[PDB]
């Protein structure tokens, strides 16, 4: 209820529109202080034996590397995802092959995941990329996951309250995954699950148009809420507000309009996209039962997956270079 | 050029610097040392806006704009044209709201009257310099403040707001546009209830204020009484900016999140989840 | 293909802001400004240079006059042609020869009624309540009107001026029978066999005794007098008033002197 | 200080007096007068009595049936959970539609309950208005409340029925709650393109900064004259004292005219009534003759425009989409 | 035994009236708070088992 | 007396207002042990429990 | 012992208005906290046991 | 009396404040120990605690 000051204010906009980020310098150093725990990379290794599917039995993904190489991804992926359970987690203690275990299928899907991630969506991750560890942060479960219905605690690590788990709860589980708003919607579930709506609601001429404007032919209000919502998550996902990418004068209008953050929000928008309804939504008969949703679905992203409430994934942290074999794949 | 009862409450005396030299009239205005400035102040500042205007992409009179400067200048003088203009103009219309107040202390001590209207007419005053000098100085910069033009300070307002996330969340702000609401309503009120009582209808009797108690009394089963509501006006509209600068000044200096986050104060309470 | 459009580039809200405009400055000049030009008008010039046309003409600036039938009796005008003209050869001289320079008073303001003791010409009547009876009265003449029990009651206090010296004692609390609100003290001041009323705005109440910076504990005794005991009549209470508002410019002559 | 004009040091009490008379319905002025002693420092100390008649009790049943609706839709909303309704009652709201129904009546779970609230609401204000209007015409007063009341009135059919009629939806109108009426708020101006840019959403605003110069500037006059007896404002109409010759001649000598004791209340009328009637002429133009208030600005040659401060970035979407789905069903 | 010299000091009208609102809310505080659960719910179809 | 009241009337209140709680109680009591029978509200400690 | 005579000076009708509105308000607390809980409600399916 | 009441109506609420509040307390305690039989809400100190 109260945030000492200073704060550290940065122009996105030009003199006088009061354009800009606002932050507090405690929370920036907290978050910055979580995301160093980020694992240095592991020392290189000479790339030198025949390739690793002519050793190994059941490697489907990272064939191409050797031995070397390919161990040292197998450590860096048991430091990003399962650290405490090691390599346990995904295999069995004799049979470094079988596939027996859930979490082994999965990481293969998860390794072709953040590979596509890496080669097809730099036009959002440019030359930072991802790792197992921007979502997972050293967890089986990655700490923000969504389903079709919002939840409370937004990190799932912790154990929900009565309230966070009852019915009587809904609309406070609707306010705290859009930034305490009221709004009466559960935006992911609308926009970033799937593509089947437009975002865009706002019209783009001075006057009403025939054929569009009357009646059974309008939009309904209700979806100008939606956006909002949505807006309002992304917001708090990035840990940002809506001038990193507005000039509110017009939040429909491009050009001088508005920021190169918010083309790039507009490519996370398909790639969250893209990843929820090919990557993670498929994986749904995989999983076991309490994985899955209250529908039956599987988890999926968003935003706050990968960012956790800063502009850029671990302020901007890479391991790109040090990792070749989790992207960008050279055909 | 005078009223026609206006010639006796001519007198010289009153002032708060001048004296003699000043002390008098120009057609109705009383002009004063303060007069002299507030003129001074005006004259510059239109010529400045004039001028800075003249420079801008549009001349439409709408579409001018004069901003401050970038906020890498904090506190600074800027090139006239990247800000300066903006600080210049800035500086005049404290000058001239200051001189005007100041003119309207001493035309009330001339005239008997108690100090009220230059002490209301602070509240705006204290507002404005909120918004351009004591929040400036908070966030660390004059590039904070709002610039001067038409629908330009709305612009400044609208991204202010949504820097926020929704302004509409805000306690200040919900306080403040409360009191707007009721200020407006009760002004409505107040001037309906002395033009029906002086104005009943074709040929009808003037009224009293045993009616005016009445009216209130049977439709709403309160009547604040003729003073009182005099007061209430002055309270409401003073506390449109008391209570707004507390959400303003709090914004950015006291508070860096979204506002309806704030209200987690009330909505985490661990007693209730 | 566009709701609202007139041609290529007139459309209906463009006109309808030029109408917004009309309906704003035709009901404030056409309207609201005559309603203004009610009292004080038609304006004076005592030292003008040119020829105005007469005061009991309707010379165009002017509404034409509206009637107040009054509640308790007869009728009045607005503009009011009786309060047009003002008879009381104010007691000043002028400081310079225009009429934008301030007046001097000749000489004890405050008892001459100039200035910021400036009396209107208001009715010698007495303001009434809706039942006929005196509005303001003495609480000796209202029993029926009380101090609310537990509120200081002044009667008994001493009366200090503004030079600190005790001026009198409260003698009586005049109420307002329609309002129900106090107005005034009567004082009884010291050294006469003489009560002076004293807005109760000018006071400054205590338990201890009531304060007045107006005016000077001896000008207490120069406040104008009521014709009747225990009722005012809208004059007086105007010249009453208007005694101590003087004296907040008049009492010392340090009052009407400025800082710098 | 005149501290009178702060508050009332000494309370005056008096005989209990029936008010005067009006041509019908003393025998309906009921309650004893009861007196609390805080309430007499800031004004009158004396409450009641209250009159009834039909048109009170009118307003009451339909404004009492209205909050009830409203009341037991916001608990359904916390799946009637007292202590979670009484945490989340600013959140808590009754929508009209989500879907587009036009101007049909919903389904009573998707807007059928709003429909009936609004119509409790707007019968409650058109009795509340006769009582308004025939008390004053009862006790012998001109009606210029209750046509000042009826502008507002006017305004809040505008947002809640008259523009749903005119653009055919009842998804644009107003939601009952604390905090989804705001979010009405926003989600309006964004969906028209940013009110700050309608000219009578600018008249209105106008006109309420106005009303809030007016009564203060009125108040404080009243009180610095409160010593001459200016509060007493009939009279001073009808036989003018000092006090208002001090008040005209404070604001000739400060701006150069002024009003009378009796003009400055139709001043203040007049502004009052504006901001409704500024308000409602804004909300029927919008959706029917204008769609973005911005553009139409940019069409006028109002709008200012700025330099990018960050570069300037084209839309990443043009020409990838028809432009008909912004606001129109795609089928 | 001198119980009924409470009637003597605290107007019985009061009493009734307060028992009256106070009964009432306490009543609809809990009919709406059971039919908040899923358990002891008798309105609704039955939730929270399989 | 404060209230009105006289003596025989507090009495006669008072006779009847205890009369009304005690009946109001016991009709709580026994529905209370009939909605037991429609539905047992304090189940036994689960399992797990501590 | 001198007790009684604090009803001589304390007004036993505010007492016990205020023990009345006080003792409801914690009690609505204690049973609205204890049916916020997992552990500790008595009207849900028992929550939050493994 | 500062607050109406005579010394044996004083007395006479007292002795009946007194008992009342008395007889309260002690069914609430009786009530506590029947609810921690059902209940037993202060659970010991459990293995990892300190
Ligand atoms: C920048 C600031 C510029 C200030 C310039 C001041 C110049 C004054 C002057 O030269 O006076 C000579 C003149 C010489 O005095 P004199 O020779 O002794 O008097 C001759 C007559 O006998 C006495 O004449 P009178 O007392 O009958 O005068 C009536 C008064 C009439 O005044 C008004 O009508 C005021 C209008 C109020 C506007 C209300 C706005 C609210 C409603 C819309 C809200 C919009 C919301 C969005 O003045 C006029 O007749 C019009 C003057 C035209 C110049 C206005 C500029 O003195 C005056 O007349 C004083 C009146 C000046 C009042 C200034 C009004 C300013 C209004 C601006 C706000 C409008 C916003 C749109
Ligand atoms: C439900 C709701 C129901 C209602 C709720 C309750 C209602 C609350 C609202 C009530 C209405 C508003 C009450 C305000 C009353 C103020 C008042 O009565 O002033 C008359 C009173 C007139 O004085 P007087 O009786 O004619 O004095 C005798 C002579 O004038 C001889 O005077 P002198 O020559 O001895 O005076 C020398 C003077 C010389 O002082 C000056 O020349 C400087 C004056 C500066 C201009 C005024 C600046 C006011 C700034 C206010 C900013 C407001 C927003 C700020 C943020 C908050 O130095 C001073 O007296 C003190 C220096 C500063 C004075 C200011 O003005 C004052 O004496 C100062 C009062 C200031 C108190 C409040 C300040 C805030
Ligand atoms: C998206 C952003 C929004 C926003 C952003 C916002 C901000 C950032 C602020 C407010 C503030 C305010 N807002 Mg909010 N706004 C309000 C209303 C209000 C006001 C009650 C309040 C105070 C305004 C103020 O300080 O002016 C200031 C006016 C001044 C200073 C006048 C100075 C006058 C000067 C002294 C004299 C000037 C004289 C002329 C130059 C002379 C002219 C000469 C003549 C002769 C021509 C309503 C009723 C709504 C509705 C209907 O939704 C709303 C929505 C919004 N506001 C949007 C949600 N607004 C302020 C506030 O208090 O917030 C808590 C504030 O800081
Ligand atoms: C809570 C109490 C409030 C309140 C109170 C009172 N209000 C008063 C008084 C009281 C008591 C007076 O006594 C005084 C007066 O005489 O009344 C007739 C006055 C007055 N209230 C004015 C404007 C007003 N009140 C607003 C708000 C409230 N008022 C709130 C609601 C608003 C809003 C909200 O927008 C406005 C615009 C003037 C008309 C007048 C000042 C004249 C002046 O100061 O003369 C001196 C100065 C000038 C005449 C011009 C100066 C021009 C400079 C040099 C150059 C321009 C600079 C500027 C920064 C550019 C801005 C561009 C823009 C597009 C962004
Ligand atoms: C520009 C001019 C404006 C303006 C003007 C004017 N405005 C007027 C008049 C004029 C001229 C009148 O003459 C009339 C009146 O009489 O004045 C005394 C009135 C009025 N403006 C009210 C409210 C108002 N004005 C607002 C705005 C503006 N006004 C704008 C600013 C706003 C805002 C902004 O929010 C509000 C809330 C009422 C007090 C009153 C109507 C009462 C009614 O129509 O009653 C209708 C009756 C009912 C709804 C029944 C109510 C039953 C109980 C008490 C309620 C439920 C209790 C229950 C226990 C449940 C609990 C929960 C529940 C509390 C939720
Ligand atoms: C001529 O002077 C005036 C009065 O006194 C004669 C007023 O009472 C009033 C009415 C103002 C009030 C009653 C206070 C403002 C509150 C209003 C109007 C409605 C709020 C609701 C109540 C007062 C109901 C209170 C009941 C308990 C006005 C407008 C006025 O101008
Ligand atoms: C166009 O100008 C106008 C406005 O500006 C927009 C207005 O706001 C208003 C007021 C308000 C509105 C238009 C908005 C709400 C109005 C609607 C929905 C339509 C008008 C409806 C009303 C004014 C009130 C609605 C009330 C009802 C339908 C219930 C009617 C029942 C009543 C009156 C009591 C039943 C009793 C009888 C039928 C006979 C006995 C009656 C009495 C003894 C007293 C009745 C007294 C009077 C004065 C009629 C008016 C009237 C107006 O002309
Ligand atoms: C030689 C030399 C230096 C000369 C200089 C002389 C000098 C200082 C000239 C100044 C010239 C300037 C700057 C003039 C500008 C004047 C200004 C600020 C005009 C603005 C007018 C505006 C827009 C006012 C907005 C408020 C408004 C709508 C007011 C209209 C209603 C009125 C007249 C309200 C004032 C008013 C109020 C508030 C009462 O309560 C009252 C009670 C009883 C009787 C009369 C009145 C009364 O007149
Ligand atoms: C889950 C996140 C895993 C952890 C932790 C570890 N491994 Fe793994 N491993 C995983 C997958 C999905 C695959 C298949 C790769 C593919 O592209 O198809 C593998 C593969 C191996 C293999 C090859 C098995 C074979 O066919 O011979 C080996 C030898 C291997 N992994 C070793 C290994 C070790 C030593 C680990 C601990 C450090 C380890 N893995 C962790 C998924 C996961
Ligand atoms: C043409 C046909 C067929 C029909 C037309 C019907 C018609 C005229 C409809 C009109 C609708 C209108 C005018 C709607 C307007 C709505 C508007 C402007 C609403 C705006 C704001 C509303 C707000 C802020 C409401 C807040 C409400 C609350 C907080 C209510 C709280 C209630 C309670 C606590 C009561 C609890 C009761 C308990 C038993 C549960
Ligand atoms: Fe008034
Ligand atoms: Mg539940």
């Amino acid at each position: 209820c109260f945030e000492p000051p200073p704060a550290i204010s940065t122009q996105t906009g030009f003199r006088g529109l009061s354009m800009g980020e606002v932050l507090h310098p405690a929370t920036v150093a907290a978050k910055k202080e979580r995301d160093a725990q980020y694992p240095p990379a592991l020392p290189a290794v000479k790339a030198e034996g025949q390739p690793v599917s002519k050793v190994y039995k059941n490697v489907k993904v990272l064939g191409d590397l050797t031995e070397p190489e390919f161990l040292r991804t197998m450590t860096a992926m048991t430091e990003w995802v399962s650290p405490k359970e090691g390599c346990t987690y995904c295999h069995d203690e004799a049979d470094l092959s079988s596939e027996a275990k859930y979490p082994f299928k999965v990481a293969r899907r998860m390794l072709e995941m953040t590979r596509h991630i890496n080669t097809d969506w730099t036009s959002h991750v440019a030359q930072t990329g991802v790792t197992c560890y921007t979502c997972h942060r050293g967890r089986p479960v990655p700490p923000y996951i969504r389903y079709l219905e919002p939840r409370l605690p937004l990190d799932n690590a912790i154990k929900p309250t009565f309230v966070e788990a009852d019915n009587s709860g809904h609309v406070v589980r609707l306010a705290k995954n859009t930034a305490y708003s009221a709004l009466n919607y559960d935006p992911f579930a609308m926009f970033l699950a799937n593509d089947k709506r437009e975002i865009r609601f706002v019209p783009q001429t001075a006057l009403p148009p025939v054929g569009v404007s009357r009646g059974m032919e309008r939009r309904p209000l209700s979806d100008a809420y939606a956006t909002f919502a949505l807006m309002m998550f992304i917001s708090d996902a990035i840990g940002t507000n809506c001038t990193f990418c507005h000039n509110p004068q017009t939040f429909e209008s491009w050009g001088n309009k508005s920021t190169p953050q918010r083309a790039i929000a507009w490519q996370g928008i398909k790639m969250t996209r893209d990843l929820n309804m090919n990557f993670l939504s498929p994986l749904k008969p995989v999983y076991p039962a309490n994985r899955l949703g209250a529908q039956g679905e599987a988890p999926m992203a968003d935003c706050r997956t990968c960012h956790q409430g800063v502009t850029k994934p671990l302020f901007g942290a890479s391991r790109m270079k040090d990792y070749p074999e989790l992207g960008p794949v050279k055909a | 050029a005078l009223l026609s009862f206006e010639r006796k409450y001519r007198v010289r005396g009153g002032t708060l610097i001048g004296g003699d030299l000043f002390d008098f009239w120009v057609g109705p205005f009383y002009v004063g040392f303060f007069g002299v400035s507030a003129i001074f102040f005006i004259f510059l500042g239109v010529s400045l806006i004039g001028y800075a205007a003249s420079q801008g992409p549009s001349l439409d009179p709408f579409a001018i704009s004069i901003n401050p400067p970038d906020l890498k200048y904090g506190f600074a003088g800027a090139p006239l044209l990247e800000g300066g203009f903006w600080q210049a103009i800035t500086v005049c219309a404290i000058g001239a709201f200051i001189s005007w107040q100041l003119r309207e202390v001493e035309i009330s001590r001339k005239l008997g009257m108690g100090w009220h209207v230059p002490i209301a007419f602070g509240v705006p005053i204290f507002m404005f310099l909120v918004l351009q000098v004591f929040r400036p100085i908070l966030m660390g910069g004059w590039g904070f403040a709002f610039p001067y033009g038409i629908l330009s300070h709305l612009d400044w307002v609208n991204n202010f707001g949504f820097q926020y996330l929704n302004w509409h969340y805000n306690p200040g702000h919900m306080s403040s546009v409360s009191f707007l609401f009721a200020n407006a309503m009760a002004l409505g009120l107040h001037g309906g209830l002395i033009l029906s009582v002086a104005n009943p209808g074709d040929g009808d009797k003037v009224k009293t204020a045993e009616h005016e108690n009445a009216y209130f009394r049977d439709v709403v089963g309160y009547s604040i009484g003729a003073l009182a509501i005099h007061r209430l006006g002055l309270f409401l509209a003073s506390n449109i900016f008391l209570t707004g600068a507390f959400g303003t000044i709090a914004s950015g200096p006291f508070w860096t999140r979204g506002w309806p986050e704030w209200w987690g104060w009330w909505l985490d309470i661990p007693f209730w989840s | 293909m566009y709701y609202g459009a007139l041609a290529n580039h007139l459309d209906i809200a463009q006109l309808a802001w030029y109408g917004h405009w009309l309906v704003i400055w035709t009901v404030v000049l056409f309207y609201l400004r005559r309603e203004d030009r009610r009292e004080g008008y038609p304006l004076v010039e005592p030292l003008g240079l040119v020829k105005l046309p007469s005061p009991d003409v309707q010379s165009g600036e002017l509404p034409y006059p509206k009637t107040f039938t009054l509640y308790h009796g007869g009728t009045v005008q607005a503009p009011n042609p009786n309060r047009r003209y003002e008879t009381r050869e104010l007691k000043l001289a002028q400081t310079d020869g225009f009429e934008g320079a301030p007046l001097a008073p000749t000489g004890n303001p405050m008892v001459d009624g100039v200035g910021p003791a400036s009396w209107a010409e208001r009715s010698e009547v007495v303001d009434s309540t809706f039942e006929g009876k005196a509005k303001i009265v003495p609480l000796r003449a209202a029993p029926e009107f009380y101090i609310a029990e537990g509120d200081l009651d002044p009667r008994g206090l001493p009366v200090f001026g503004a030079d600190g010296i005790e001026a009198g004692t409260v003698t009586d609390l005049w109420v307002d029978r329609s309002e129900y609100y106090f107005r005034y003290l009567e004082i009884s001041v010291a050294g006469s066999a003489r009560t002076a009323l004293m807005p109760l705005g000018f006071a400054s109440i205590t338990k201890d005794g009531v304060k007045v910076q107006a005016i000077l504990a001896s000008q207490f005794a120069n406040v104008p007098r009521l014709q009747s005991r225990d009722q005012i009549t809208l004059r007086e209470e105007d010249k009453v008033s208007a005694y101590y508002a003087g004296g907040l410019l008049y009492a010392t002559p340090e009052r009407a002197e400025p800082l710098l | 200080a005149d501290f009178q004009t702060i508050y009332t040091q000494i309370q005056a009490r008096g005989p209990d007096h029936f008010g005067p008379s009006g041509q019908w319905g003393d025998i309906d002025r009921v309650g004893k007068p009861i007196f609390i002693k805080w309430l007499g420092r800031i004004g009158d100390a004396q409450i009641g009595p209250v009159y009834l008649g039909a048109s009170g009790v009118g307003g009451i049943a339909f404004g009492l049936t209205a909050i009830l609706i409203i009341g037991f839709n916001m608990l359904a909303q916390v799946s009637f959970d007292p202590l979670q309704f009484f945490r989340q009652f600013f959140w808590l709201g009754l929508y009209p539609p989500k879907a587009q129904y036009g101007m049909g009546i919903p389904p009573l779970n998707d807007g059928g309950w709003w429909l009936m609230a609004g119509l409790m609401m707007t019968l409650s204000l058109g009795c509340w208005w006769i009582r308004v209007y025939s008390r004053a015409r009862a006790l012998g007063l001109g009606t210029h409340i209750a046509w000042n009341f009826a502008m507002a009135i006017f305004f809040v059919l505008c947002i809640g029925f008259f523009h749903p009629v005119l653009v055919g939806s009842w998804s644009e109108a107003v939601p009952f709650g604390i905090f989804p009426h705001l979010d009405w708020l926003t989600a309006f101006s964004m969906r028209y393109g940013n009110f700050y840019y309608c000219p009578w959403h600018g008249f209105s605003i106008g006109f309420a900064y106005g009303c809030g110069l007016l009564f203060a500037a009125h108040g404080a006059t009243i009180l610095a004259v409160a010593r001459f007896g200016g509060d007493r404002e009939i009279e001073q109409i009808t036989d003018r004292g000092t006090a208002v010759e001090r008040a005209a001649l404070f604001w000739r000598w400060t701006m150069g005219f002024n009003a009378t004791i009796e003009s400055i209340h139709r001043w203040g009328w007049f502004f009052s009534f504006m901001v409704m009637f500024s308000a409602s002429v804004g909300i029927l133009l919008t959706g029917t003759f204008v769609d973005n208030w911005y553009l139409w600005c940019v069409k006028h040659g109002a709008a200012p425009d700025y330099p990018a401060f960050l570069p300037a970035t084209p839309d990443p979407r043009a020409g990838t989409f028809d432009p008909r789905t912004l606001t129109g069903v795609p089928q | 035994s001198a119980s009924w010299k409470l009637w003597l000091i605290l107007d019985p009208r009061r009493v009734l009236t307060a028992l009256f609102i106070y009964l009432t809310v306490i009543a609809l505080l809990i009919h709406f708070g059971l039919l908040s659960t899923n358990r002891l719910n008798w309105w609704e179809f039955q939730r929270g088992l399989p | 007396s404060l209230t009105g009241l006289t003596e025989e009337e507090a009495k006669e209140f008072h006779s009847v207002f205890v009369s009304s709680m005690v009946l109001y109680l016991a009709t709580a009591v026994i529905v209370h042990y009939l909605v037991w029978t429609a539905r047992p509200w304090i189940a036994p400690i689960p399992k797990g429990w501590v």
